[PDB]
């Protein structure tokens, strides 16, 4: 039932520790390899994070599929929501 | 609250400098130096209760000629054949060497004998040898001093024109094997130390925290040094090149490496926002604990050496261990109050690059998302070295170890120009009774054992009163020929209760088949005394084969044994400090299947790239300080790991990568590198464990802590920290705002 808004200040906070990058940096239309500049391996490390902290599982196979950060909140949304 | 320990330590950090300093140049101010102290407490090579050294005391008391056990062959070499001249110059100096009493005991003429004179020269004539019994058991600093003095009089005089005198033999290998690596010390201390501070410059960028980590590494390899010295001197033990070389060794790596622990510790917390003093304790509260434990294992593990039987290896033991202890103490006491002193002022121990390890997210995100392809790949490369044990072989001759123009070295080069192995290294046995040994029953009775020993097979010759030359010689008139008499008081006890038989073997004696024909020659003597007046007889034989067969004998032992007490003294510290069997066993088993990957890189290395062959001492040597350092190392891992699992395993993990990845691979590097940096000594074998110890250490560093420990944590989960109560991930949190 999280919000929008709640889900990116999680992401953000792992997204300082992985990479660095500021929190302010991310938002829903930035591209993670293009705007965000984050690899492959440092989206496993994302995942890993949000899963142990939050519970939310992402596979390795459906990690490819997420581009920006907003497709990414709408699988964690997706999830919460089916429970 | 400040815990008080750190407390007492930042608070009284002068007054703890100015004792350490204190104390270690009193230790090094009071009693000689390590080289000497190593000169004064040389040990001997062999077992006091070895059957060879026993035999050969045996029969130089029986026949009231010397007490020692070892000897020096004396080898003449002549451009033109020997002669009257050479004969005159051996006779003179055979009559030197018997004048000094307390370094020459006995010196066996049968050159100058006409009875055997042909056994002493070589076929082509150029070239003649003489046994001298010097005083001491070989090793020993009674028997250096005899072989210097031995070599001085061989050499220092008069010689024919073209005629020169070299000593050889087993004592006087031993002899300069100890002067080679006490020579070359100086040469390693300062190749080493060129090494670390380059290092460290690469790894700090800094010229001051350089100075102060070199500060701690002098601190601590004094205080070895020193307390080895100060307890060597006062016969508290002994010592022998090996254990001097690993002492200062391992005393500079392990400074080395707790300076490193301390400073990126402390250089984390600073760069994680920390004000210096909460830093510094942060410092202490994070890895005290970790060097304490790494310098215990090391100290026990060195120590689990004294439990073995041969004096080389029982020798190094107590020295390493308190060595080990020294410095631990040293760094964890003069440690932080030096960082703490040095932090005060300005700009010191602060980080220089700012830098984040983005190599170490990536290599513990890996080894967190896919355990099983990395662990299975990481158990590969440790168990490809494997293939190098079918041609691994080990040879026992000394006289590839050394350089090549060691006075040792080209009498060896210089006796086997002209004379077989076999010749240069005879088998000594004897048979004693109780009886006058002085008739012809116990003349064709000894005829009858000579022959028994003849007809082993691969021996060559059988000398003995009946055949002086090796051949047979009853004329009751030829009893008391004058001959006879001489070659009874050579070959038989000056009371008659023993006879004596120096049996030649044919080929090579200093091998396993020499090692099967010892044997065989006993039950063969033992058969032959069976069924006659001799059957009450006690039979003893010696040599160097019969020495090397002992040796051969106690080497698997020695190894067993020292790498079963080391693995279970480390597993049982794992325990203690980790609190966890899994972990505990995962740290031990991961070094132990490296082990294999660091003895193939040490066997493709000498046996195939250099050529020469692996020693038989490297490998017991180096597997203690193998699995010390590289459970050291996957304990500091598995510690940050334990404080980092709240977060939950598989993230905890990768924050311990991120925490201890640079420090602990910059402190891997060095202990590798200044352990290969012994390859510079004179003495082979000394660089062989050096070599040998780096590239186990090279190979933990880079893999099986990497890679190795940390796949098997993620895969175990839960269960790598039983018996403790572990959640695998936390309770999930909501969203935050
Ligand atoms: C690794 C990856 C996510 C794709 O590679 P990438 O992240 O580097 O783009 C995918 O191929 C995968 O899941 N592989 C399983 C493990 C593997 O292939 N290599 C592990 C050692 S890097």
């Amino acid at each position: 039932a999280a919000t929008q808004e709640e889900i990116i200040a999680g992401l953000a906070e792992i997204i300082e520790e992985v990479t660095g990058i500021e929190p302010s940096e991310v938002t829903p239309e930035k591209s993670f390899v293009d705007d965000l500049d984050i690899d492959s391996l440092s989206m496993v490390e994302i995942a890993v994070q949000t899963e142990d902290k939050y519970g939310v599982k992402i596979p390795d196979e459906d990690l490819a599929g997420l581009r920006t950060v907003g497709d990414v909140v709408a699988y964690i949304q997706k999830l919460e929501e089916e429970n | 609250p400040r815990p008080r320990l750190p407390w007492f330590l930042r608070t009284f950090a002068v007054p703890i400098i100015l004792a350490w300093v204190a104390v270690v140049a009193i230790l090094n101010t009071v009693v000689p130096t390590l080289d000497e102290v190593g000169e004064m407490r040389a040990v001997s090579m062999a077992p006091n209760d070895a059957p060879s050294t026993l035999a050969i005391k045996r029969v130089g008391q029986v026949f009231e000629e010397y007490d020692t056990s070892s000897s020096v062959m004396i080898v003449l070499e002549g451009e033109e054949p020997l002669g009257i001249e050479a004969h005159a110059f051996y006779d003179k100096m055979v009559a030197d060497l018997r004048a000094d009493t307390e370094h020459v005991q006995h010196v066996q003429d049968f050159w100058g004998d006409t009875l055997t004179a042909s056994g002493a020269q070589s076929v082509d004539g150029k070239a003649a040898y003489v046994q001298v019994y010097i005083a001491g058991d070989q090793g020993e600093s009674l028997a250096n001093e005899s072989v210097e003095a031995v070599r001085k009089i061989a050499t220092e005089r008069e010689t024919p024109s073209g005629v020169k005198a070299y000593v050889t033999g087993a004592a006087a290998t031993s002899a300069d094997q100890r002067a080679e690596g006490d020579a070359s010390m100086k040469l390693i201390e300062g190749v080493t130390f060129a090494v670390i501070t380059v290092m460290l410059l690469a790894v700090y960028r800094s010229v001051i925290t350089t100075l102060i980590v070199l500060a701690m590494v002098v601190l601590g390899l004094s205080g070895a040094r020193g307390i080895v010295a100060f307890l060597g001197f006062y016969n508290v033990f002994g010592l022998t090149t090996f254990a001097t070389n690993m002492v200062v060794t391992l005393a500079i790596a392990a400074a080395t490496d707790y300076a490193i622990f301390l400073i990126g510790r402390y250089q984390e917390a600073r760069r994680a926002g920390e004000d210096r003093e909460s830093a510094y304790y942060t410092m202490f509260h994070g890895t005290a604990h970790v060097v304490l434990a790494s310098g215990l294992t090391i100290a026990g593990a060195t120590l689990c050496l004294h439990f073995t039987r041969l004096p080389y290896f029982q020798t190094m033991g107590v020295p390493l261990a308190i060595g080990m202890l020294i410095v631990v103490a040293a760094a964890l006491t003069a440690g932080p109050a030096v960082i703490s002193v040095v932090s005060r002022f300005g700009k010191t121990l602060e980080p220089k690059r700012f830098s984040r390890s983005p190599g170490w997210h990536r290599v513990g995100t890996a080894t967190v998302r896919w355990p099983g392809a990395i662990l299975v790949c990481a158990v590969v490369a440790a168990l490809i070295g494997l293939l190098a044990l079918p041609g691994y072989y080990t040879t026992y001759d000394d006289r590839r170890y050394l350089p090549d123009d060691v006075p040792a070295n080209v009498g060896y080069d210089a006796a086997f120009r002209h004379f077989s192995q076999a010749k240069m290294n005879p088998d000594l046995m004897m048979v004693e009774t109780d009886r006058d040994l002085r008739n012809p029953a116990d003349f064709l009775v000894i005829d009858k054992i000579a022959k028994a020993l003849k007809n082993v097979h691969g021996i060559a010759q059988v000398q003995t009163i009946t055949r002086p030359d090796g051949d047979p010689i009853l004329p009751p008139e030829a009893f008391e020929t004058d001959d006879f008499q001489r070659g009874m008081k050579l070959f038989m006890s000056p009371d008659g209760h023993a006879v004596r038989f120096t049996i030649i073997h044919q080929g090579d004696p200093l091998t396993e088949e020499g090692t099967a024909r010892m044997d065989e020659l006993k039950v063969a003597a033992a058969d032959a005394i069976k069924g006659t007046p001799f059957e009450g007889a006690r039979i003893y034989l010696g040599g160097s084969a019969a020495t090397y067969n002992d040796m051969q004998i106690g080497a698997d032992y020695d190894l067993i044994i020292v790498a079963a007490s080391a693995l279970i003294l480390i597993f049982i510290i794992m325990m203690v400090l980790t609190r966890a069997v899994v972990a505990a066993a995962v740290i031990v088993g991961t070094v132990v299947l490296s082990l294999a990957s660091a003895f193939g890189l040490s066997v493709l290395l000498w046996q195939h790239i250099v050529g020469i062959p692996l020693h038989w001492m490297v490998l017991p040597m180096s597997v203690i300080v193998l699995l010390a350092v590289g459970a050291d190392y996957n304990l500091l891992l598995v510690s940050r790991m334990k404080e980092e699992i709240h977060a939950g395993i598989r993230t905890g993990i990768i924050r311990a990568m991120v925490g201890t990845g640079a420090v602990v691979t910059a402190a891997g590097l060095v202990f590798a590198f200044t352990m290969a940096s012994m390859a510079v000594s004179s003495l082979i074998t000394i660089g062989q464990v050096g070599t040998t110890i780096g590239l186990g250490l090279l190979f933990d560093t880079l893999v099986v802590r990497s890679l190795m420990t940390p796949s098997i944590a993620t895969l175990l989960g839960r269960w790598f920290w039983w018996p403790q109560r572990v959640r695998e991930r936390p309770v999930p949190s909501k969203w935050p705002t």
